[PDB]
């Protein structure tokens, strides 16, 4: 019955399942900055700080 | 254990897998010697302690050959041992 941008909105009275997507960003926003990191560090050279 | 002559006075057994056996001795005194004519210099033992490889380095906007520390990836096999030389005076000093 929703269109395709009113999915997200059956939280919107549901506490419970309100914290559970928004954990979900939280992870992903964790293993973005993680990974990112571990990324950077392989292709960084730190010989020349000058 | 630290001089030659109490190092003579223990066994292989309990010498084994302690680390000694890499070790260098230790003298004691402050006398001279002056070699004879005709002498040898025998059980020369030669042990590093602090290894550097020079590279370049930058300390604040300038960049200099400079000896940098490093750390052996091997293990406990690196003194020299056994050394041996003739002695002789040239003209008043002494060469190996
Ligand atoms: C933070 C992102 C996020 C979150 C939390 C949600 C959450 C939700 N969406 Mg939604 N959605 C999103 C992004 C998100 N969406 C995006 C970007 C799109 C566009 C493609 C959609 C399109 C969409 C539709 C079309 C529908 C939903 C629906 C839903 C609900 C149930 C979904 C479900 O059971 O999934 C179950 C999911 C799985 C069992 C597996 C998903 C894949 C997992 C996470 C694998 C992990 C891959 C990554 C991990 C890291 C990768 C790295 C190692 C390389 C829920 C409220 C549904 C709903 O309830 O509507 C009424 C629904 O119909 N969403
Ligand atoms: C904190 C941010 C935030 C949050 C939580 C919400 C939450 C909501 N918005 Mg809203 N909105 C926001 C910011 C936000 N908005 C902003 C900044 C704009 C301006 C562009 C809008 C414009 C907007 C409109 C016009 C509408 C909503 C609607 C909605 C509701 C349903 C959304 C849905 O089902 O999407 C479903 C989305 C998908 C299935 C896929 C979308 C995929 C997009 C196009 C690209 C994917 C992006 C990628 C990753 C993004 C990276 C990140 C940095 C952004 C929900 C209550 C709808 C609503 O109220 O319906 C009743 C609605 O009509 N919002
Ligand atoms: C008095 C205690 C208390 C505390 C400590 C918090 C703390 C928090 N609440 Mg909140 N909340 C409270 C009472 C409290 N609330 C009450 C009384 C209500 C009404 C029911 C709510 C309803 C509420 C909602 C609806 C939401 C929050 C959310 C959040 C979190 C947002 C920041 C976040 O995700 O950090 C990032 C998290 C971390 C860095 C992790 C920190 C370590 C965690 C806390 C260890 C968890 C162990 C513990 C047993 C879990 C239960 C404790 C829980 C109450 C925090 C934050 C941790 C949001 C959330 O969960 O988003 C994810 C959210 O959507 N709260
Ligand atoms: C302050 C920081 C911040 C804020 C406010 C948000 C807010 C949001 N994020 Mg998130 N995110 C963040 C940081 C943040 N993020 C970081 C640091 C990362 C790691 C890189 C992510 C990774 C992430 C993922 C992976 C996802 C989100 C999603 C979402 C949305 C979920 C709510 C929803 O349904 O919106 C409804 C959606 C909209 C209103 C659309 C917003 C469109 C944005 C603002 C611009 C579009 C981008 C770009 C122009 C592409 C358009 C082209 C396209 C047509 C092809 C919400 C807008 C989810 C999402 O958007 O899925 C629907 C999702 O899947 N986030
Ligand atoms: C899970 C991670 C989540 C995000 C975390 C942060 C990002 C992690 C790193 C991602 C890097 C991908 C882009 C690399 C940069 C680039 O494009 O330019 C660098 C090179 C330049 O090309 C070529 O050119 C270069 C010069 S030459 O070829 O030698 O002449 C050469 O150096 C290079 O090797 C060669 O490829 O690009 C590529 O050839 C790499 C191809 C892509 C590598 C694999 C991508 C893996 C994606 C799979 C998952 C998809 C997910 C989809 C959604 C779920
Ligand atoms: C892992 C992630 C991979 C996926 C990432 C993101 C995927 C998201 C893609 C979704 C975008 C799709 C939107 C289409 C869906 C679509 O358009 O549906 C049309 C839709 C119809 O609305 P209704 O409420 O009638 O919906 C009926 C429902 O059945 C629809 O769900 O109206 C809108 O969405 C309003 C916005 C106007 C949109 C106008 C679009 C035309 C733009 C111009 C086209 C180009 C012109 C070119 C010539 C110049
Ligand atoms: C489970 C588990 C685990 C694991 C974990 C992991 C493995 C994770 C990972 C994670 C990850 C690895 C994550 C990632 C993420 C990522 C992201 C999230 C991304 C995003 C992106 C985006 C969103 C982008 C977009 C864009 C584009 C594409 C283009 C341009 C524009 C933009 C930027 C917008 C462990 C063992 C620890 C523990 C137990 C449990």
């Amino acid at each position: 019955a929703l269109p395709w941008y009113r999915v997200h909105t059956v939280v919107l009275n549901d506490p419970g399942r309100l914290i559970s997507v928004h954990l979900m960003h939280t992870a992903l926003v964790a293993g973005w900055a993680g990974s990112m990191a571990l990324y950077e560090l392989a292709v960084f050279d730190p010989s020349d700080p000058v | 254990a630290i001089t030659k002559s109490e190092l003579n006075q223990l066994s292989y057994l309990q010498v084994k897998g302690t680390g000694l056996a890499n070790r260098c001795s230790e003298v004691i005194g402050e006398d001279t010697i002056t070699p004879k004519s005709g002498a040898r210099l025998v059980d020369m033992c030669i042990e590093p302690k602090a290894w550097a490889v020079e590279e370049e380095i930058g300390k604040a906007g300038k960049t200099e050959k400079k000896f940098v520390n490093s750390k052996v990836m091997t293990r406990q096999t690196y003194t020299l041992e056994g050394i041996e030389g003739s002695l002789k005076t040239d003209g008043g000093k002494i060469v190996f």
